[PDB]
């Protein structure tokens, strides 16, 4: 249905804008990888996480 | 692809398939699309010809 | 609608499928990840455009694994057994002071990395100082049938001006033109070891070439033809020889 | 939505200065001397040969029927004088290798006492290095040093 | 007008035009026309000459060379 | 680390210690050539290198399509026109730190906001 | 005259290429249409000729192939290579 | 018995253009106190750039183990180089690559 | 692919004689440090010398190459951040048209 | 770990401080060697203070490297437990000076009793290398599980 569809768009648009807060973050250096990986490694999990999230 | 810029790190130049099968796919979709085909392709191969082995 | 584009054989359609080989005349580097003292190799396939078809192919290699010191460089060369350094090949080039060395391979003078990473190779090439010396060491290091070294010394010349790098020409007095290549190889192979560029790929479809019949039938014609010259010549030398008509 | 297949009727139914001269020197002395280029290898400037001192020298140091291959001209000649020369007194010491590829189009302006000048074809080019500064050597000495 | 942008369907023309032009298999029939109109004469002029050396005791010599190449 | 090179002989300059008057030099083995010492410093190795990141600029940068475009002014001259990269450096531990070139000034600018 | 020109993998590296030519070209919504990128990127060098041209011979035939996943395009171009038809005339 | 002439002599050394070098295998050098010209016989004027002003450890010699008679000419003093009714040059350059084989 | 076709090598010859007429200094003429910002030209591998305005010639090679001059099949390539100017103009390149 | 000290962080973190491999290395952010005859003077003047202090024959040639604080703070290191480790590696033949973890910028000097160079370059690598400030063999990256 429509509304479906908005609510779909929506939910992948703020997935969108997290990934991108995430991007602005990582291009700052504002964010501190965790103990095992580096900063590429955790900002791929952070990406990865955040659109197989918005598309379960 | 050649038809992004460089040093993108966009979730939708990186690989994101936010289209649906209803309404198609994109170009630089389908090709990442046929590219994970093809690697489930040779992965169930060399699956089976190891799974041979195995069982003799 | 027949669209043709292919041979026939005995009554059957023969296709001629299009081969699949890698490029030459290209530097490329590459990495090591085994035990072997050599951390980074530097291969460049050299061949001519047209004619006979070269397979030779010059090798850079770098010794020492990182951490380590004293990581020199040696280089192998065509019909010389052991390894020979990038300085002594050098010198036996012509180019015997090491400033003008370090001039060719480096040439940014404000960086301090790659020539600290040059000073072994300084110390080897300290070592053979001389370009005849480097000339007779290339003579007595691989190729022993020369037995003779004033005919082993103007051979290994020879070598120089002929075999190595077969590429750009094979005339005499180019040596200063493969000095100034082989230092641009030494920079890429060095400039790779310093983590400023990535392993060289080789699935880039653009370094791939494919083989349709012209290339095919290039190297068969040739053989063949070489062959038909080699046997019309037999017969040549069988008639002078016995004496016929 | 559907394939347009009627292209054919929509087709069908749409369509201070100081001027000096210049001289040819007759090809007599062209055909007495050869003209060569002179290039040091030695880094420092000045170099010339008055400071070189005296006497300059400049001097070049049974079977059966069978299959021979062949060779060209040009190349045979230019292989046959494979001695180089070398300039020294009687010490300093010079030697000498060709350039070939500087060849293709030099021509000398040789300037004389007025303000003419004389062009003369480069026939060749060489780059002279001054060898034997240091003095030293030793062959075997440095195999055997070098396997330490 | 003459100078308006084209759209997307237009560019079916021009694949057409490419395809009357080339043709589905065009690069074995340009690749082994070439390879017929030069490869023939570069393999057989690039290693044509053949001669051989007689000795007598007054010193001789014999050769041979192949030319321009004919197909029929 | 920025060693010199010998006259007549430019070979490399290996240091010599002075026990006579107790201080630094520099010296050719080849000849008879050693020369004074500016300095105390011989051999720095830098085990953590940070250089190279930024490699590979020239005044034609500004004319690559390749290269993205970016509206954040420069700290100098106040240009909102400029082309960013991130650092040439390729290693894994390279931090993702953006690299502002104006199109103006050719100043180089960076985008951390922590060190600067 | 300039006006189409041909592209290896080696040039490929150093050009920039669109899609769709009316759709990436200027500069500026039915629930139906796929969603497409934007056009922010100016220095577009070259454009594609047409996106559908880089499939190949027996994957043309399949009609709609991006609403179809991937190995059964490669299963149909398999199977059109023994499909009972007309090859030639005579 | 080789033996230096002069050496005195200043020679000028020029990379010049193929058809002209070809056709010189006379003109009039316009000297302008930084920029100089040539004006060739009837034809065109030439511009010569001053490639290298500093040109030492280069000399010019002639010849009339092997000793032959060896003579010295001069230094050489400047290096040059010629610079370039255009169109119809720019033409023959386009045209030089027109070259088949039969 | 549909629109791809093979290569099938042209003449290196007329380029590298047209590329020494508007300045293109030899390689053995060249010296890093009397020319440290020369762009290194490099034609089917072989480095032929080097050349301090690769803009405006560049930009005539490709003018060149687009009125029909060279042969299309030839394909040019400028890496700037390594200042290189690859030229393959050799037989068995996969090309497509854009 | 023992159910006694169970959902403790610190105690996991004395015993990762206790197996985990670290070297000398790790903390090295650079070294530098300098021509400095006197044995006690030196010419630097800054490191003039550590003069003052950690004094209060030998080699002409120094030996000096740079640490990262960072690193001293990540894996816990002491500059005398440090220098207590080289002390008892090399034993006497090489002195050793090293700074404070109050000076904002970590110094270690070191010299012992051809040119001295070269075998100041071979203590180097042992240095580097050959050192292990704490942790049991091939034992990397400890990662705490809930
Ligand atoms: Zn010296
Ligand atoms: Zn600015």
């Amino acid at each position: 249905d429509g509304p479906t569809m908005r609510e779909i768009t929506e939910t992948i648009a703020e997935a969108k804008k997290k990934v991108l807060d995430v991007t602005k973050e990582a291009q700052a250096n504002l964010l501190t990888a965790k103990h095992g990986m580096t900063l590429r490694e955790s900002f791929e999990d952070n990406v990865v996480r955040f659109l197989n999230e918005a598309r379960d | 692809l050649p038809h992004f810029s460089k040093d993108d790190y966009s979730p939708e130049s990186k690989g994101f398939v936010e289209n649906s099968y209803l309404r198609g796919l994109t170009p630089q979709e389908f090709f990442f699309h046929a590219m994970g085909g093809r690697e489930g392709l040779i992965d169930t191969a060399v699956k089976t010809a190891e799974t041979g082995y195995i069982q003799r | 609608f027949d669209m043709g584009g292919y041979f026939i054989i005995n009554g059957s359609e023969k296709v001629l499928i299009a081969q699949e080989r890698s490029a030459g005349n290209i530097v490329q580097v590459f990495k090591k990840a085994a035990p072997s003292p050599i951390s980074h190799v530097a291969e460049i396939r050299s061949a001519l455009e047209k004619g006979s078809r070269f397979i030779s192919t010059l090798q850079v290699k770098l010794y020492g694994r990182e951490g380590s010191s004293a990581r020199t460089i040696k280089a192998t060369l065509p019909y010389i057994k052991q390894d020979i350094p990038i300085v002594i090949i050098f010198r036996a080039l012509g180019i015997i002071p090491d400033g003008e060395i370090l001039e060719h391979i480096c040439y940014d003078v404000n960086d301090w990395q790659m020539l600290e990473m040059l000073k072994p190779c300084v110390e080897d090439g300290f070592v053979i100082q001389d370009r005849e010396t480097a000339l007779d060491f290339i003579g007595r290091r691989g190729t022993a049938l020369g037995i003779k070294k004033e005919k082993r010394i103007q051979y290994a010349k020879d070598i120089l001006q002929k075999e190595f790098l077969p590429h750009i020409t094979q005339l005499e007095g180019f040596e200063s033109r493969k000095a100034f290549f082989l230092g641009y190889m030494i920079n890429r192979l060095l400039l790779c070891a310093l983590d400023r560029k990535d392993q060289d790929d080789r699935d880039h479809f653009g370094k791939k070439r494919l083989d349709l019949a012209g290339p095919l039938l290039a190297q068969l014609f040739k053989t063949l033809f070489k062959k038909l010259t080699k046997d019309i010549f037999r017969y040549m030398q069988r008639t002078v020889e016995e004496a016929h008509d | 939505f559907i394939k347009r297949d009627r292209m054919r009727r929509n087709f069908l139914r749409m369509r201070e200065y100081n001027e000096f001269p210049l001289r040819a020197i007759p090809k007599e002395d062209l055909e007495n001397m050869r003209t060569h280029l002179l290039k040091f290898q030695s880094k420092k400037k000045i170099n010339p040969v008055t400071d070189f001192h005296l006497p300059v020298r400049l001097h070049r140091k049974r079977k059966t029927r069978q299959l021979k291959v062949l060779d060209e001209n040009a190349k045979k000649l230019r292989f046959e004088e494979f001695y180089p020369w070398v300039m020294e007194d009687f010490y300093n010491t010079w030697v000498g290798s060709y350039e070939a590829g500087n060849s293709d189009s030099y021509v000398l302006l040789s300037v004389e006492d007025d303000g003419s000048f004389t062009m003369i074809p480069a026939d060749k080019v060489y780059k002279f290095t001054a060898r034997n500064k240091y003095a030293t050597l030793t062959i075997d000495e440095a195999e055997k040093r070098m396997d330490k | 007008d003459e100078s308006a942008p084209i759209t997307a369907e237009d560019s079916w023309a021009v694949i057409s035009a490419f395809f009357r032009e080339k043709g589905l298999v065009s690069q074995q029939l340009d690749s082994f026309n070439q390879f017929v109109d030069y490869t023939l004469q570069d393999i057989i002029c690039e290693d044509s000459t053949l001669i051989l050396e007689q000795l007598a005791q007054i010193s001789r010599k014999y050769e041979i060379s192949f030319g321009k190449i004919y197909v029929t | 680390t920025t060693f010199r090179f010998c006259r007549d002989c430019n070979n490399m300059l290996y240091p010599r210690e002075d026990k006579e008057n107790n201080r630094l030099l520099f010296e050719c083995r080849t000849c008879s050539y050693v020369e004074e010492a500016g300095s105390p410093l011989v051999y720095r190795h830098e085990l953590i290198t940070n250089i190279g990141e930024t490699a590979g600029v020239v005044q034609d940068i500004g004319s690559d399509p390749t290269l993205p475009r970016s509206d954040r002014e420069c700290p100098k001259c106040h240009s909102r026109e400029n082309v960013f990269f991130q650092s040439q450096q390729r290693r894994k531990d390279t931090s993702m730190v953006l690299f502002f070139v104006c199109l103006s000034c050719s100043h180089i600018f960076t985008s951390d906001q922590k060190n600067k | 005259e300039g006006l189409v020109e041909y592209i290896d993998a080696e040039e490929e590296e150093s050009i920039l290429i669109a899609m769709q030519p009316e759709d990436l070209e200027p500069a500026e919504v039915d629930p139906a249409k796929r969603i497409r990128v934007s056009h922010h990127a100016t220095t577009f060098t070259h454009c594609e000729i047409h996106p559908s041209m880089i499939l190949g011979v027996a994957a043309s035939i399949i009609p709609f192939p991006d609403h179809n996943q991937s190995p059964r395009n490669t299963y149909q171009s398999a199977m059109g290579k023994q499909a009972m038809g007309v090859f030639l005339t005579n | 018995d080789l033996d230096l002439e002069r050496s005195n002599r200043q020679v000028w050394l020029v990379r010049l253009p193929m058809f002209l070098a070809e056709k010189w295998r006379l003109g009039k050098i316009r000297i302008n106190k930084s920029k100089i010209t040539l004006l060739l016989n009837e034809p065109h004027e030439y511009d010569l750039e001053l490639t290298k002003k500093v040109v030492e450890n280069e000399y010019v010699f002639t010849e009339q183990t092997i000793p032959k008679k060896t003579a010295i000419v001069g230094t050489v003093c400047h290096e040059c180089q010629v610079m370039p009714y255009h169109k119809i040059v720019e033409q023959r350059r386009n045209i030089v690559k027109l070259n088949n084989k039969e | 692919s549909l629109m791809s076709c093979i290569s099938v090598g042209t003449d290196p010859m007329p380029i590298i004689t047209f590329l020494s007429e508007w300045g293109m200094e030899p390689l053995e003429d060249y010296v890093p440090h009397q020319s440290p910002d020369a762009t290194r030209v490099f034609v089917n591998g072989v480095w032929h010398g080097v050349h301090r305005n690769p803009a405006r010639l560049m930009e005539t090679l490709r003018t060149l190459r687009r009125k029909g001059d060279i042969n299309p099949e030839v394909s040019m390539i400028r890496d700037i951040r390594e200042k290189e100017l690859k030229i393959f103009t050799d037989a068995g390149r996969v090309y497509r048209p854009l | 770990l023992e159910p006694g000290h169970a959902a403790d962080q610190e105690q996991a973190k004395l015993i990762r401080s206790a197996i985990e491999h670290t070297t000398l290395k790790s903390v090295t952010i650079a070294s530098e060697i300098y021509y400095d005859p006197d044995p006690r003077s030196t010419v630097i003047p800054e490191d003039e203070e550590i003069i003052q202090l950690h004094f209060s024959q030998q080699s002409p040639w120094l030996l000096r490297l740079e640490l990262d604080r960072a690193a001293m703070n990540d894996k816990d290191l002491t500059m005398g437990q440090v220098g207590e480790r080289i002390k008892q590696t090399f034993k006497n033949d090489l002195f050793v000076i090293w700074s404070e973890d109050n000076d904002e910028k970590l110094i270690i000097r070191c010299r012992v009793v051809a040119e001295e160079d070269h075998m100041l370059k071979k203590i180097e690598n042992t240095m580097l290398e050959n050192i292990t400030l704490r942790g049991v063999e091939n034992i990397e990256r400890v990662v705490m599980m809930k």
